């Protein structure tokens, strides 16, 4: 059981990665609103479940043109996550229990700022103490070289003068050193096949999603495949007993 | 000769690139952190007296309702000043600066759905206030499979909002198929860079990725080409008219009704 949740502006590319990432169609019939419904439109929850995965998503994210609460439907579905458990803990049928805790998110990054908005710093603060979060790069394959390296740069300098405690890679060899060098990941997801690979198209040249020299996917993928048990045990071992300890103050 | 240019755009979607693209000339960044949306102007001389006018801070607020005020205020503060010319007694007409917005360049993020809310308000309320032309900012972010499928998007978000947006001139015969050629083209998908590199043996514009080189002034490549050409003499004086006859004049009847 794995619950990996997927947070990010709308029209980012999050679910064409995530349908990448595995090769499943998760959204066959999902539809976009117009632009006169986004003014007010209020953030939901949809979780998909495939197979022990489970993939919640929360559309509506940042289409809003006020925030009035759109950390607050995200937040408090963590935290029932972590009250079910608890009161599924303190049970008596603690055999058949359903582990629903958000194991790792997926925040999507813009590659079209200049580094990170104030959206950005606001959630990851509202939920680094809960939850592992990944910092993702959407829409790599707008970015040149020295572009994604002063994007990258830019972003951990402002994680580190925000005090953004995202989730951290333990400590085969080349493996883990280039893992981290490339963090955060800049990623190129895509359903489409082109003499035949699946990328993107463009006029001037063909992006190659499993390429590593053109985007991060197959260090994201091989990233979450490979300590997909440690996150979970950060997320049992830390952020559980955090928030159980919390909870105990009223 | 006058002529105004207003850029609104969110943060870092390639305002001041596209400029520097348009004129071959080097004209800095903004942060994220602005409290607010304000304005930039400066003036260049080059013939012609170009004002250029970036929006700063636009669309980083987490709060973004107050988005379109502060630009509706400096068209109005512009549509003010020139009434104030006409109404003075020993006026000055021929040797006062224009200062009034020909031609707003909207970006639009290259999301490849539609238009965002914040575009749909903003858009909506500068209607009747200046010749919009909108664009898609940063179009290498798109492909030609989706190009087409995103500008029907958001020209039915246009239509069905009854967004009106700037039309080139029809009524001039001598050059009225390649303006509605560049009507058909609206938005127009634009990529902007400040470097250029030996491609054939022409130094032009690009942005080289490592799949491939984009050409800035290739047709086929974006439609850059397509949105320099309304800097034609015939093309540039009816922005200039068409804010005079249609969006001033709508100003002077809303300060003459009271
Ligand atoms: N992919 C892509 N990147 C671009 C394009 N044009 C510019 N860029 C990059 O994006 C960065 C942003 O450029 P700016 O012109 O400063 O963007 P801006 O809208 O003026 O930013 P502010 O004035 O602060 O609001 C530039 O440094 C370029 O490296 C483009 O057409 N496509
Ligand atoms: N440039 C770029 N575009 C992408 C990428 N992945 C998807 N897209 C395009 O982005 C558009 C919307 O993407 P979508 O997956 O629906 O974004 P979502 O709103 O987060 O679900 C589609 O037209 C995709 O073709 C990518 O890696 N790079
Ligand atoms: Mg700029």
């Amino acid at each position: 059981e794995f619950t990996l949740m997927v947070v990010g502006e709308s029209g980012l590319g999050k679910s064409t990665l995530i349908n990448s990432l595995f090769l499943t169609d998760l959204y066959p019939e999902r539809v976009i609103p117009g632009a006169a419904e986004k003014i007010e439109r209020t953030v939901q929850i949809e979780a998909s479940t495939v197979e022990r995965l489970t993939v919640v998503d929360t559309p509506g994210y940042g289409d809003a043109i006020n925030c009035r609460d759109c950390f607050k439907t995200i937040i408090s579905y963590i935290d029932e996550q972590f009250e079910r458990y608890l009161h599924d803990e303190s049970g008596l049928n603690r055999r058949h229990i359903i582990d629903n805790r958000v194991h790792c998110c997926f925040y999507f990054i813009s590659p079209f700022g200049h580094g990170l908005k104030p959206l950005d710093v606001a959630f990851m603060k509202a939920i680094h103490n809960k939850v592992n979060i990944v910092p993702v790069i959407a829409k790599a394959d707008t970015l040149t070289l020295k572009e994604r390296e002063r994007l990258k740069k830019r972003i951990l300098d402002e994680i580190e003068e925000h005090n953004i405690k995202i989730y951290h890679l333990p400590d085969f060899k080349e493996q883990t050193r280039l893992l981290k060098a490339s963090i955060p990941f800049s990623v190129v997801g895509s359903n489409q096949l082109i003499k035949k690979v699946r990328g993107r198209l463009y006029p001037w040249g063909v992006v190659e999603v499993e390429n590593p020299e053109h985007n991060d996917f197959l260090k994201l993928r091989t990233m979450l495949i490979t300590h997909m048990q440690d996150l979970q045990e950060v997320t049992q071992d830390l952020h559980y007993e955090n928030f159980r300890s919390e909870r105990l103050k009223r | 000769f006058c002529f105004n240019i207003l850029c609104v755009g969110e943060t870092g979607l390639g305002k001041s690139t596209l400029m520097d693209t348009l004129f071959n000339t080097k004209f800095e960044p903004a942060t994220h952190t602005q409290p607010g949306v304000q304005l930039q102007s400066n003036t260049y001389d080059l013939r012609l007296k170009l004002t250029i006018v970036s929006t700063v801070g636009f669309g980083d607020q987490i709060n973004k309702e107050d988005s379109y005020k502060p630009i509706v205020e400096f068209i109005d503060a512009q549509f003010e000043a020139y009434l104030q010319e006409e109404l003075k007694i020993r006026r000055v007409l021929h040797t006062y600066h224009d200062s009034r917005i020909h031609v707003c360049l909207y970006f639009i993020a290259p999301t490849g759905h539609s238009l965002k809310s914040l575009d749909l308000v903003t858009m909506k309320k500068l209607d009747s206030k200046v010749n919009i032309i909108p664009i898609i900012a940063k179009a290498d972010a798109i492909s030609k499979s989706e190009l087409t499928k995103f500008k029907i998007k958001i020209t039915s978000e246009l239509v069905s909002n009854g967004v009106q947006i700037y039309q080139f001139p029809t009524d001039d015969e001598s050059v009225a198929e390649i303006n509605g050629t560049m009507n058909a083209h609206l938005p127009f998908a634009v990529i902007g860079s400040t470097e250029e590199l030996k491609i054939g043996n022409k130094m032009m514009r690009a942005r080289q990725y490592p799949w491939g080189t984009v050409q800035v002034e290739n047709e086929a490549h974006c439609d850059f080409v397509k949105l320099r050409e309304m800097l034609i003499r015939v093309n540039m004086e009816d922005l200039r008219e068409q804010t005079h006859t249609r969006h001033y004049e709508l100003y002077r009847r809303c300060k003459l009704e009271e």
